[PDB]
């Protein structure tokens, strides 16, 4: 019964402090790098800060860096973001998302339910050149995501996570590599590409899977999304 | 200013000989550091004797090739920095030796496998040695100087002064009361724990074998013996009497067959 | 009694008069005149360490990258061959561990030791660690080997003269084989995965049926325990590495030893033993704190692996034949390319 | 390398600390094996599958194990118990008609490949049994042991002389087949002796005593 | 009366194994012998593959 | 085929004299140790005489010690055991045991329940 439960928001006058809360029951949170995670409304999601596991390495969006703080609880479980100082920018939606590191794992498995707010130029730029695909059910669609830089590694691993995000419903992890599938999705969804174009393929569309897919990337590590391509009807 | 302090102070067949004796120290020190081509890391503190002893036997050959005639071409601070490396380099063997007693102490004190990494005191010790080594070395160089005290210069050494030559002596005492004392009670326990054990072993060969390995201890007296009893006659005799100074060189040399004997008796009966 | 000890000698009398009766020529002699295979020189490309202990088993796994390793510490360590990266550690209830196992999807890790219990441990759980999937308990004595048909059936090999077969979901051993004297010391699957072999401390190597649960032929040519034994990749031969310091290869088709290697100069025993992708470099660990690399086909020893200070406990040879990773008392294992 | 090789790197660095905490945890309490006879009484020497005993002396940890439910060859499971810190040997010593097999096995046990290292501890039990089947009744140690006859000392006479008799034909075998690498700890108990735990921990401390000087190459 | 079965058992399983079929042994020899030579050239141990393959070097 | 076969035993009278030869087969006999074990009738096993690699190192249990003598003759691979004074608490089935591993100097699961390399044993009775 994995389960993350985000709190803290509401009304702020800009210029303000707050505080984002977030309680993880259900799996082991001491052994989870955690990201928090903003989507901005009718907008497209946007990596904001990280802490690895034990605390070590702590990361920043450029957008934030100097004004957020990410922390966490190991003796407890539960994950802090102070923020000082907000802008007209910060309302949005605000995610935890888990992620372990190994040979073979499968970062950003599980997303938060999500708390609402209302008040760089070397990163890798990732576009979908797609708004929306009119579908109908029972039949195979395409979706292509183009990467500015080339994500295949030397390791002979190319770092690229595709993303379902279901009407009033937070993300979940569709295919945590180029092709590799995550844990519990159909066998229907797949996913390949070369080192700067990928493509994710449904064959035998259902009811339920009509959303927003996005691509992100995992090699630089400023994480950059897609703009989203929405399936409909 | 040189020319000044040697005649307030008054001042082939051996040099070869004693090149031949660094040569062969250097070779030997090398050597041990090779052998340890070979890691399975105490090794630590050896190794630190090794190095120690290598310094000391190039500083001697550079003091040997200075010393004979470019003494009065020498300027006075370039002096100091020459025939202070040698007190750079034996206190460092010195205080190495110190410090490899009571590692030695310390590991046979307590109920414990040697296993016991103890990360922290090699290098605080490790550390603590060459500190002192390069702290004693400097003092003299920016003060305690007598290149205008110019009653209280050493006979030995004509610039160092006769408070910091006689500093050096009391060091040198307390590590040698330190060393005793640690490798007598490592004996002591040996014979304190046996008879509760009561095991045959002890009135015999465990015991009566402890006894030598502690004396060579007392073969590393030797040699800094003669040495230091010649820097305290000239911290008590006055500039011109007790004629015993200029043949120095040979207790020096002493000194550095201690240095030799440094690694014959501690990895290479190992 | 007499009579029944009688016919078992007349039996025996009559089998080896038949095994006689069809060997034509040694294979020694058929690849005498065989290209021989020059010195065969591997270095250390990694070493991995933090065991603290002696290392007892390990298990590459089936893809040649991942590995997993036991010792006496009372941790299961999973490694990263290519980076020397620790993917997961396991402590375990006993410490006392004599063998492990990977399975072939990768999903779980058998264990097991003095306690008589294999323990399978669930790698890839929703929580994020990993935990005790079952206890299979019994066998009345200690655990030597175990070996995954797949992610459900299990073979432990104990201390006593018993093998058996583990239905992991139920945990009730699906069949037993008895045939044994001693101590069953090792285990090794074939190919399809339809037969397997079993060396035990009695200088005897079965061969068991792994569907009726009964043997099918016996193999004595050793003259002291047997302590590993491995099969061929064709599948119709193995090798078995005994305390008489000399391994031997015997042949299914023909139930006879075609070939033994062993020489003048070793007298300790060998504790391991594996073989190449193409079957013919025949790596055994001795008690002399080395490996020894055999020519299977000729017999000769075309290399030695010196760089352990105690015993080679463990020796295994990936699938893709791309390395051998041996592990030894001293708490280190090596990777050979 | 990557950015996930780096979270690998450090969760192996985690692992790492981990471990090595466990380690040098586990690395301050001393593991004895104990061996014995069934009428050797092993099981009652220290007031307080494998039995485990652990107990505490004078801050000193030492966990005991006790390997029963196996089967009688020995040869095999024994290679395990070979970092021990020693090898407690519970032995009666008032029933002569099985002491030759108690022999036997402290010779097999001292003479192993594997068990050299290891030092044993040994422990005569029923000291006072052994004095009451001495002092009274007729069973003479001279028809088990012909060499009890002409045997000479070096409570009454006999028990001394039977009891150092007893005590020199263990410590012989232990004497005449090692070179310094193990020692043997003849020790007298009784059933209702307390001293046991001292006894051990002052052998312990001098067992790896022997063994913290054998290798810094002091002696 | 232990005994007697444990014979008999042994008995029955000598006979059981007595009733098999062998080939040559040369014929074994020459097959592990055309095995071994057919996979000799995907063998990266007795012949050792170029450094650029090398995955662990 | 590690077999040992074991002959020579039969009736003797108390104070007679008796030799058993164990014939070892399928070993180089040259590399064990090689030992003589006892079962008495409703009894465990006990050892008895013990022998080396050459016979250089010979051991014997107390109660025979003396009175019993061993041979290893290693031209024919045999092992003799020679009872010169017999007793009535004498009477037993003998075996002839070997140890587990050449060049070894300790013989560890001889005197067990089930030990593989031993031989069938033949049954001595003194005094009918
Ligand atoms: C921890 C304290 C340790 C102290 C150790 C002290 C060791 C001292 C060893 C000797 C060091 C000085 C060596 C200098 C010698 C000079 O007298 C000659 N080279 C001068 O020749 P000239 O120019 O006069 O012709």
């Amino acid at each position: 019964d994995v389960q993350l439960v985000e709190s803290g928001g509401g009304l702020v006058q800009p210029g303000g402090s707050r505080k984002l809360s977030c309680s993880a029951s259900g799996f082991a949170f001491s052994s989870f790098g955690m990201h928090w995670v903003r989507q901005a409304p009718e907008k497209g999601l946007e990596w904001v800060a990280y802490i690895s596991s034990g605390s070590g390495t702590i990361y920043y969006a450029d957008t934030v860096k100097g004004r957020f703080t990410i922390s966490r609880d190991d003796p407890k479980n539960t994950l802090f973001l102070q923020m000082t100082s907000l802008r007209s920018e910060d309302t949005a939606m605000y995610y935890c998302v888990r992620s372990i590191y190994y040979y073979g794992s499968s970062p950003f498995d599980f997303w938060g339910q999500g708390t609402t707010l209302t008040v760089g130029g070397s990163d890798i730029v990732m576009t979908q050149a797609t708004s929306s695909v009119p579908v109908t059910p029972g039949e195979s669609v395409s979706i292509s995501c183009r990467s500015s830089k080339s994500l295949l590694h030397s390791n002979g691993n190319t770092y690229l996570y595709w993303f379902l995000q279901r009407p009033g419903q937070s993300p979940q992890l569709l295919i945590y590599r180029m092709s590799n599938l995550a844990s519990g999705v159909p066998d229907r969804f797949s996913g390949s590409g070369s080192g700067t174009a990928f493509t994710l393929t449904i064959s035998r569309l259902e009811a339920e899977d009509v959303g927003v897919y996005y691509c992100m990337q995992h090699l630089e590590y400023p994480l950059t999304f897609g703009a989203g391509t929405k399936l409909e009807l | 200013t040189l020319r000044e302090h040697y005649q307030y102070v008054g001042k082939t067949l051996t040099t070869v000989l004693f090149l031949v004796i660094c040569s062969f120290i250097v070779l030997e020190n090398l050597m041990v550091l090779i052998a340890i081509w070979k890691n399975n890391k105490m090794y630590f503190f050896i190794g630190n004797l090794a190095l120690c002893d290598l310094l000391a036997g190039i500083a001697y050959k550079v003091n040997i090739l200075m010393s004979g005639k470019k003494t009065f071409s020498l300027s006075p601070t370039v002096w100091f920095l020459r025939e202070g490396s040698m007190f750079v380099a034996l206190g460092a063997s010195t205080c190495s030796l110190l410090a490899i007693a009571i590692e030695r102490h310390l590991t046979m004190i307590k109920m414990r496998p040697y296993d016991a990494n103890k990360r922290h005191r090699v290098f605080l010790l490790i550390g603590m040695c060459w500190l002192i080594a390069f702290t004693l070395g400097a003092l003299p160089i920016l003060g305690w100087n007598c290149l205008h005290n110019l009653p209280d210069c050493s006979t030995i050494l004509p610039l160092y002064s006769k408070k910091y030559i006689a500093f050096c002596i009391s060091i040198f005492t307390a590590i040698l009361v330190t060393i005793v004392i640690l490798y007598a009670r490592i004996y002591f326990l040996v014979k304190s724990s046996s008879r509760k054990v009561a095991n045959h072993n002890n009135s015999e060969r465990s015991m009566a074998l402890l006894r030598t390995v502690v004396i060579v201890v007392s073969v590393f007296i030797a040699c800094w013996s003669p040495l230091f009893i010649l820097f305290l006659i000239d911290v008590a005799c006055r500039v011109q009497a007790c004629p015993i100074l200029f043949k120095a060189q040979w207790f020096i040399v002493l000194a550095v067959l201690n240095s030799a004997m440094n690694p014959v008796i501690y990895t290479l009966a190992s | 009694l007499d009579q029944l000890r009688q016919e078992a000698e007349q039996l025996k009398n009559q089998i080896r008069d038949a095994r006689k009766a069809c060997a034509d020529a040694t294979l020694s002699q058929i690849t005498n005149n065989i290209d021989p295979v020059g010195r065969i020189q591997m270095r250390t490309r990694r070493t991995l360490r933090g065991h603290l202990a002696k290392i007892y088993a390990m298990h590459w796994g089936t893809d040649s990258r991942l590995l997993v390793s036991a010792s006496q510490d009372g941790k299961l360590i999973i490694w990263d061959s290519y980076t020397t990266n620790k993917v997961h550690a396991i402590p375990l209830r006993s410490s006392w561990v004599m063998t492990c196992a990977y399975a072939p999807s990768g999903n779980y890790v058998a264990c097991g030791g003095l306690d008589n219990i294999c323990s399978i441990y669930n790698l890839k759980t929703r929580e994020g660690n990993v935990r005790v999937s079952r206890e299979l308990a019994g066998h009345t004595g200690y655990l030597s080997c175990c070996r995954f048909l797949d992610d459900n059936q299990i073979v432990t090999s104990s201390g006593d003269t018993t093998c058996a077969l583990w239905d992991i979901e139920t945990g009730q051993q699906t069949t037993t084989f008895t045939g044994h004297t001693g101590d069953v010391m090792s285990l090794s699957l074939a190919p399809d995965t339809r037969l397997f072999v079993s060396g035990a401390c009695d200088a005897s190597a079965k061969l068991w049926d792994v569907r009726e649960g009964m043997c099918r032929q016996t193999f004595t040519g050793h003259e002291s325990d047997i302590n590993a034994i491995c099969f061929f990749p064709n599948g119709n031969a193995f090798a078995t590495g005994s305390d008489d310091a000399t391994c031997r290869l015997f042949d299914l088709r023909a139930d006879q030893e075609l070939m033994t290697y062993s020489h003048d100069n070793i007298i300790c025993g060998i504790t391991s033993v594996s073989f190449s992708k193409s079957g013919r470099l025949l790596l055994a660990g001795y008690d002399d704190f080395n490996c020894n690399v055999w020519d299977a086909l000729k017999a000769d020893r075309a290399g030695v692996l010196a760089g352990h200070d105690n015993r080679v406990s463990c020796l295994g040879v990936t699938d893709d034949g791309m390395a051998v990773a041996t592990g030894s008392w001293d708490s280190f294992l090596k990777i050979w390319n | 390398v990557s950015a996930e090789d780096k979270a690998a790197a450090e969760r192996s660095k985690m692992i790492d600390k981990n471990l090595r905490e466990d380690g040098e945890k586990a690395r301050r309490t001393l593991r004895l094996l104990l061996l014995g006879a069934d009428n050797s009484g092993k099981s009652t020497i220290v007031k307080q599958g494998i039995f485990e005993t652990k107990f505490q002396v004078d801050k000193v940890n030492f966990h005991m194990f006790d390997v029963g439910g196996q089967r009688d060859e020995r040869r095999k499971w024994i290679q395990c118990f070979n970092d021990v810190t020693a090898i407690i040997f519970v032995v009666d010593s008032s029933d002569y008609n099985r002491l030759q097999e108690a022999l036997n096995d402290f010779k097999s046990i001292w003479n192993n490949r594997w068990l050299r290292t290891i030092s044993v501890i040994l422990f005569l039990n029923k000291q006072d049994l052994l004095a009451e089947k001495v002092l009274a009744g007729k069973s003479k140690i001279e028809d088990y042991f012909p060499e009890f006859a002409r045997y000479t000392t070096p409570e009454d006479p006999r028990v001394t002389r039977a009891k150092y008799f007893i005590r020199k034909e263990f410590v012989d075998i232990s004497t005449a087949s090692g070179d310094g690498r193990h020692i043997c700890y003849p020790h007298f108990t009784c059933a209702v002796d307390t001293e046991n735990a001292r006894r051990i921990f002052n052998d312990c401390k001098d067992i790896i005593l022997q063994m913290n000087l054998k290798e810094y190459n002091l002696v | 009366t232990a005994s007697i079965a444990q014979a008999r058992k042994l008995v029955e399983q000598l006979k059981m194994e007595a009733n098999i079929d062998r080939i040559k042994v040369s014929k074994a020899a020459a097959d592990l012998m055309a095995y071994c030579e057919a996979h000799a050239k995907e063998d990266p141990l007795l012949t050792p593959v170029p450094a650029s393959e090398n995955p662990f070097r | 085929q590690v077999q040992l076969q074991e002959s020579g035993g039969g009736l003797v009278q108390p104070g007679g004299s008796l030799r058993l030869s164990c014939a070892a087969s399928g070993f180089t006999f040259s590399n064990y140790k090689m030992n003589w074990v006892r079962q008495a009738p409703g009894k465990g096993l006990e050892w008895v005489s013990d022998i080396s690699q050459s016979g250089a190192s010979i051991s014997y249990t107390g109660s025979v010690k003396g009175r019993f003598t061993i041979s290893r003759d290693n031209a024919k691979n045999t092992l003799y055991l020679q009872m010169n004074s017999l007793k009535p608490e004498d009477t037993a089935v003998y075996y002839c045991a070997r140890c587990p591993a050449p060049f070894t100097r300790d013989c560890f699961d001889v005197t067990s329940t089930t030990y593989a390399y031993r031989g069938q044993g033949t049954q001595v009775t003194v005094s009918s």
